[PDB]
């Protein structure tokens, strides 16, 4: 019957991540069990699924890295570790992923993206970037 | 061993409240369109924990122009009756068997009510005296239909006594004779406890968090988890009175399951009304409860004085 | 001795828990956190002055009905006497002249509240 | 096993436990305070966080600056903050009220919150995303997870 | 070549709703008192 | 050791501070959750002139922009020396609870600051404290001040009720500054 | 044209089922009902919610956020120092300092943007004549302290040295239009 239909569903969603260490591991980092089609990997571990059947928000979704840049984002999850490739996707910008369409190289882009630091070091610390506009007098250095 | 069924009979109710909480936060979401907590535990079990230790974590407040005295006895007066009134239910064999059992009940309430009317004269604030105001204003309203309702109610079962009911409801539920009753009964345990549509004491967008303004840490906490409390007993009453699940002398473990289901769902009822109508007035209460439930009740109490009597129906003395 | 214990226990719970609110945190006090709350500004007046309250006649007949309430919860042990019509007709006196109080102060509107 | 290590595991807990219960108070002042109830909307679900508002400041943790302040209510908004009862945190959202925004050389409006009362984080934009002030709540949440308050306690 | 400009679609769009639709149910009222009259009596036997 | 190692420095030297998260009118007022106070030699023979944190304060931020004061050491003392019995029952009238004092010799309030300084957390009292407080502040007057360096200081009469309306109650929060009969000044 | 809202055309028909009706519509709190079973019909649908930091809603490519400073596939810096983005700003958060590069090139020797005076409204990308200062897609770089959101020449070429192939594909979808 349709009772169970879903709960099929629900077996389905239980044993698609591995085993249970890694149900757990998507559970309670995720809370989430849903199951996707793995779009493309990212070059530090990011996943990408995506699942059309559900409604416009939930339909492609990130499983994030434990480390990108040595910070150990198992638990302190954020949103700025989505690089642009994948930006624009998870966004619903396109519909074009960039294992299909991925974008112009050039050579001054970033290769290593980094993840928003506000607290720590390697954060953002302002300044002038101009110069001494007046020069002040260098007296000698001797007498008379 | 009596300290054993105490411990029993208190750290369950408590973690029930707690979980209330979390079943009302969840419930309204869904209601909402949205989904509650389920960040900080799997579904969110651990919500009312994080929010306790929280409460519990933040400084308290004594302001300079409060009576200390009253601020600190009345949330100890509010959970101490909250967690009393649990005491000589039966589920179905009570802890404390009295033979007065509803009086007790409709004292320890109406005591209940000076823990907030209290807390908002020593919390020396406009807001604070509003909601006392309205308080007194609310059971006012309430008490008497109470009383009448309940009165008219146990006319057939003959004793004040709750085990008595059990024994009354052996074959059919008090809510087919008496679903009137029931229904005044259940607003009036709706007005009571200061839940919706009749909050009225801590009217957000009236009065400011009225008799808690002033309140922070586990003093809030304390007058929450007893309205969390008092809610579930209400409907524990209800299920008793009314809705009697099945004794079973043999098991009373089914009465303790049926008992279980039906407080759930009259609670989750609670929730409901909650999220679906908007507040009363607070004349608008007061009228409604003297001009359309007390002429009622007071004829009804005429029916059930007369319908023992010509159907030779009176309930028997033990 | 089982009810006083119940009670005892429940007031030991709310005190404990109360010390616990009160010297487990810690403490920045100073008058700007002390003093009353009114809503961002500061009180023009007192809350301890007189309140005009416009429900108190409906008090003072709260008061009445909660005195008849008392004269009617003897009914489930007069019940069970074995006149049964002394006790019919005393109850039907007693709630309808109840209601005729009610309704009379319906009529000349002391439910209503002082405009 | 370790007295600091014991201390640690202590600290973890309580900022678990006051970083997963906050409670915003409803104070907001203009367009902002729209994003602010868009998520309180389902979208983007507070609630699900254990974010839930509390309209009275004693019952609140955190108070978020959502909308221009100026110098008639700048009173009004430190007397709200003093009557917040610490542990407490700030969260300045949007331009008019991390700076001054699109009023800065204004003779009404104060130059920022700041100030007048301390900032945890900064929330940008005009008015920012629901999306963006929610990645500013996590952003406290991840700032109360390092506190180390029993540490220092131990090492003085 | 020729314009682009997302224009709607040749026909029109279709036929919105814009009305109240609040549809009546439940019973007649007779039926209700009714039933609970009925309930009523049989409690009390 | 601070001359012997850094010259041209300043050291200045304050009397016992007062001000609104201080712990001295603070610490003498929260004597009121015993019912009585303690006071050594009743608290004649104990002589104090305190000073207030905005003269401090000032201070400092002057003799950091002073093209004097390299060599100098300094008496930030304020006016009107009081002797503490007076000093507390000014506390204890501004404050406006009640006044039950009474001698106690050193040694015992000595133990009993001891055993109140037995405490993980911030300690209510301590030997040393006790031992501060009932020693009299040096006659000032050989070194500068603050009028040396650019401060008229501040009486306490006129910024005590802004530190201790904290501790009144209601019936008498709102009261004023002068209705509180002021401290017996002394100069010995 | 008009119609009203709140007016019965008239009275005076009642029959004892029309009043039975209404005593049943009383007595019985019928119309509470419909809303009751409305919030419960309301518990059964899938919730609107999302996952935020997986599952993100969705943007455009007209999108503003962040600021970035833009590059040609050169390298070269793309701006001139013509300075009306700063003349248009309508919030006077751009200022700029210009000299000759030593190659004999207009460019600028300061670009900042208080973003605490920005109100993110698009001007400053519409009015350069050659796309070098864009509007971002970003919305997540909130920060500890307000001096972190006053950018300057180096901040602003980071993001755009970061966000170069989403700014050129949004780019890419947006012209034509403007
Ligand atoms: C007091 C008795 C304990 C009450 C229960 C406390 C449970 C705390 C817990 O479950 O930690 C969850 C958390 C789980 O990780 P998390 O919730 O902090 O990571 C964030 C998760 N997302 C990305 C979904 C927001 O454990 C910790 O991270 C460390 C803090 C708890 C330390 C407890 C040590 C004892
Ligand atoms: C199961 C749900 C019910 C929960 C209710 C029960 C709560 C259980 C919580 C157990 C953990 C208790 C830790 C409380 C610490 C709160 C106070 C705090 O963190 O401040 C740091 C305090 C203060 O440390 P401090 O000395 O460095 O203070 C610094 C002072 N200033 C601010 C001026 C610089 O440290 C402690 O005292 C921690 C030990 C308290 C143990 C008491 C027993
Ligand atoms: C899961 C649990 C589901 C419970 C059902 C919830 C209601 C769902 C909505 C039903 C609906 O839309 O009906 C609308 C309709 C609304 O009707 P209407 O608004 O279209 O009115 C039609 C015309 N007149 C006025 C003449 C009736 O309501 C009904 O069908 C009947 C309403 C009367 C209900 C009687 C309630 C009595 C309650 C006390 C008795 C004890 C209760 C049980 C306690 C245990
Ligand atoms: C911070 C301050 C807060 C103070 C909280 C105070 C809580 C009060 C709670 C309200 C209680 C009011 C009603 C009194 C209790 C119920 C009285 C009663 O009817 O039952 C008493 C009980 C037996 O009574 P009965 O059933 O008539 O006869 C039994 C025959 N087998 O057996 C008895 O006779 C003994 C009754 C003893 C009652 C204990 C009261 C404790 C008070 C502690 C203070
Ligand atoms: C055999 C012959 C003798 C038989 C004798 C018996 C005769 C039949 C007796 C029928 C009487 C039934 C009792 C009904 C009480 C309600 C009375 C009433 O009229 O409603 C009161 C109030 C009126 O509101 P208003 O629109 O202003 O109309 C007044 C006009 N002057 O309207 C309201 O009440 C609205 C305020 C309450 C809203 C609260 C939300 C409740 C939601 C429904 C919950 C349902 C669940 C109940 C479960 C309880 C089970 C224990
Ligand atoms: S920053 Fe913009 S959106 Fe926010 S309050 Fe100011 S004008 Fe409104
Ligand atoms: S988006 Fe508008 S306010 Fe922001 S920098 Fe550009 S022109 Fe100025
Ligand atoms: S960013 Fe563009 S508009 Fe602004 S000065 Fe440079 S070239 Fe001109």
């Amino acid at each position: 019957m349709e009772l169970v239909e879903v709960l099929k569903r629900g077996v389905q969603q239980v044993t698609g991540h591995g085993g249970l260490r890694g149900l757990l591991r998507v559970f309670f980092r995720a809370n989430d069990i849903r199951i996707g089609t793995l779009v493309g990997e990212d070059k530090y571990g990011n996943k990408y699924y995506e699942d059309n059947k559900q409604f416009f928000g939930r339909h492609r979704w990130v499983i994030y890295t434990t480390e990108m840049n040595g910070k150990n984002t198992f638990w302190d999850v954020d949103g700025s570790m989505v690089p642009p490739e994948w930006h624009r996707w998870l966004h619903c910008m396109t519909d074009d992923p960039p294992t299909t369409n991925p974008p112009t190289a050039r050579k001054f882009i970033w290769t290593n993206h980094k993840f928003n630091v506000s607290a720590t070091p390697e954060q953002y610390v302002p300044y002038s970037t101009t110069r001494k506009k007046i020069h002040e007098w260098v007296p000698p250095s001797t007498p008379y | 061993m009596f300290f054993i069924n105490i411990l029993t009979l208190l750290v369950p109710i408590l973690i029930a409240m707690a979980f209330l909480t979390l079943v009302e936060r969840k419930i309204l979401g869904y209601m909402q369109l949205r989904k509650g907590p389920n960040i900080v535990g799997p579904y969110g079990i651990l919500q009312p924990f994080a929010d306790a230790m929280k409460l519990f974590m933040k400084e308290p407040m004594r302001p300079l122009t409060t009576s200390m005295s009253l601020f600190i006895i009345a949330p100890t007066l509010s959970l101490t009756l909250a967690l009393s009134l649990w005491v000589p239910l039966p589920m179905p064999h009570p802890l404390i068997n009295l033979n007065l059992g509803i009086l007790f009940i409709l004292a320890t309430s109406s005591l209940s009510v000076y823990s907030i009317l209290w807390s908002g004269w020593a919390s020396n604030s406009k807001y604070s005296l509003f909601g006392a105001l309205r308080a007194v204003a609310q059971t006012i309203s309430y008490e008497v239909t109470m009383a009448i309702i309940l009165l008219s109610v146990l006319l057939m079962n003959g004793s004040y006594s709750l085990q008595t009911l059990i024994t009354t409801q052996e074959h059919m539920w008090l809510l087919l004779p008496a679903w009137p009753m029931a229904m005044m009964w259940f607003i009036s345990t709706l007005a009571e406890t200061n839940r919706a549509p009749f909050d009225l004491t801590e009217g957000e967008s009236e009065l400011v968090s009225g008799f808690n303004v002033e309140y922070a840490a586990g003093p809030f906490a304390l007058f929450f988890m007893a309205e969390y409390t008092n809610i579930i007993l209400m409907n524990a009453l209800t299920t008793i009175i009314f809705l009697g699940p099945l004794y079973y002398i043999n098991l009373p473990e089914l009465y303790s399951t049926n008992f279980m289901m039906e407080a759930l769902l009259l609670s989750s009822t609670f929730l409901w009304i909650r999220a679906s109508y908007p507040r009363f007035r607070y004349d608008q209460l007061m009228h409604l409860l003297w001009k359309n439930f007390l002429p009622l009740t007071l004829a009804l109490c005429m029916w059930h004085i007369s319908l023992p009597i010509f159907t030779a129906g009176v309930p028997p003395y033990m | 001795m089982n009810l006083y214990t119940v009670i005892f226990i429940n007031i030991l719970l709310s005190l404990t828990l109360i010390l616990v609110a009160f010297w487990l945190p810690q403490m920045n006090l100073y008058s700007e956190k002390a003093n009353p709350y009114e809503c961002g500004f500061d009180p023009t007046s007192s809350a301890r002055l007189p309140f005009s309250m416009k429900f108190f006649l409906v008090a003072i007949t709260f008061l009445l009905f909660d005195l008849e309430i008392a004269l009617l919860l003897p009914l489930p042990w007069a019940i069970q006497t074995i006149k049964t019509s002394t006790m019919m007709i005393m109850a039907f006196i007693l709630v309808t002249i109840l209601s005729l109080g009610l309704a009379y102060e319906w009529t000349q509107k002391g439910l209503e509240w002082t405009e | 096993s370790r007295a600091e290590y014991v201390v640690t595991k202590l600290d973890d807990l309580i900022n678990w436990a006051r970083r997963s219960s906050l409670w915003p108070m409803t104070f907001g002042l203009a367009c902002c305070a729209v994003e602010m109830m868009h998520m309180a909307a389902p979208r983007y679900d507070m609630d699900r966080f254990g974010v839930v508002f509390r309209a009275s400041p004693r019952q609140a943790d955190v108070m978020i600056v959502a909308g221009t302040l100026t110098n008639k209510m700048a009173p009004a908004l430190r007397k709200v903050y003093d009557q917040m009862p610490e542990p407490r945190y700030v969260v300045s959202m949007g331009s008019c009220a991390n700076g001054g925004g699109y009023y800065h050389y204004s003779y009404s409006v104060v130059r920022g919150c700041d100030r007048i009362v301390p900032v945890d984080i900064y929330v940008p934009g005009c008015p920012p995303t629901a999306e963006a002030l929610l990645y500013g709540i996590l952003q406290l949440q991840r700032k109360i997870k390092r506190e180390q308050k029993l540490k220092i306690w131990y090492r003085r | 070549s020729k314009v682009k400009q997302d224009m709607p679609p040749p026909g029109g769009y279709g036929p919105i709703d814009y009305k109240r639709n609040l549809p009546r149910r439940g019973l007649s009222g007779y039926s209700m008192f009714a039933v609970g009259i009925g309930a009523l009596i049989f409690g009390y036997w | 050791e601070v001359r012997s190692v850094f010259p041209e420095a300043i050291i200045i030297r304050p009397s016992d501070i007062f001000g609104r998260e201080d712990r001295f009118l603070n610490h003498f007022a929260n004597y009121r959750w015993f019912l009585a106070v303690p006071l050594v030699s009743l608290g004649f023979k104990t002589v104090k002139q305190p000073v207030y944190v905005a003269d401090v304060s000032k201070g400092i931020v002057n003799a950091t922009k002073d093209p004097d004061a390299v060599g100098k050491t300094f008496a930030f003392t304020g006016p009107n020396r009081y002797l503490l019995f007076h000093l507390v029952k000014y506390i204890f009238g501004m404050t406006h609870r009640t006044f039950i004092p009474y001698p106690l010799p050193l040694f015992v309030y000595s133990w009993i600051g001891k055993l109140f300084g037995l405490s993980p957390f911030e300690p209510w009292t301590t030997k040393d404290k006790v031992e501060r407080i009932h020693i009299s502040d040096v006659m000032p007057t050989d070194l500068p001040g603050l009028e040396d360096l650019g401060v008229q200081p501040t009486p306490l009469e006129l910024k005590s009720i802004e530190v201790l309306r904290r501790h009144r109650t209601y019936r008498w929060l709102s009261s004023e500054i002068e209705e509180t009969k002021p401290a017996k000044t002394v100069n010995y | 044209t008009y119609k009203y809202v709140n007016k019965k055309e008239q009275e005076s028909e009642v029959d004892m089922k029309s009043a039975t009706d209404n005593a049943a519509r009383i007595l019985m709190w019928t119309e509470l009902i419909r809303g009751l079973g409305m919030t419960l019909s309301y518990l059964f649908r899938e919730p609107a919610t999302i996952n935020y930091p997986f599952e993100k809603g969705p943007l455009s490519p007209r999108f503003r956020g962040e600021h970035a400073l833009r590059r040609y596939p050169s390298g070269e810096e793309r701006c001139i120092a013509c300075k009306l983005c700063e003349a248009i700003c309508p919030a006077q958060a751009i200022t700029i300092e210009a000299e000759p590069r030593a190659d004999g090139s207009r460019r600028t020797t300061r670009y900042d943007i208080d973003m605490t005076k920005c109100i993110y409204c698009g001007f400053c990308q519409e009015a350069c004549p050659v796309d070098a200062i864009v509007e971002g897609p970003n919305f997540e770089f909130s920060t500890e302290t307000h001096e972190e959101l006053l950018y300057n020449k180096e901040k602003l070429l980071n993001n755009g040295d970061k966000w170069e192939a989403e700014i050129a594909a949004n780019i890419q979808a947006d012209y034509l239009y403007r």
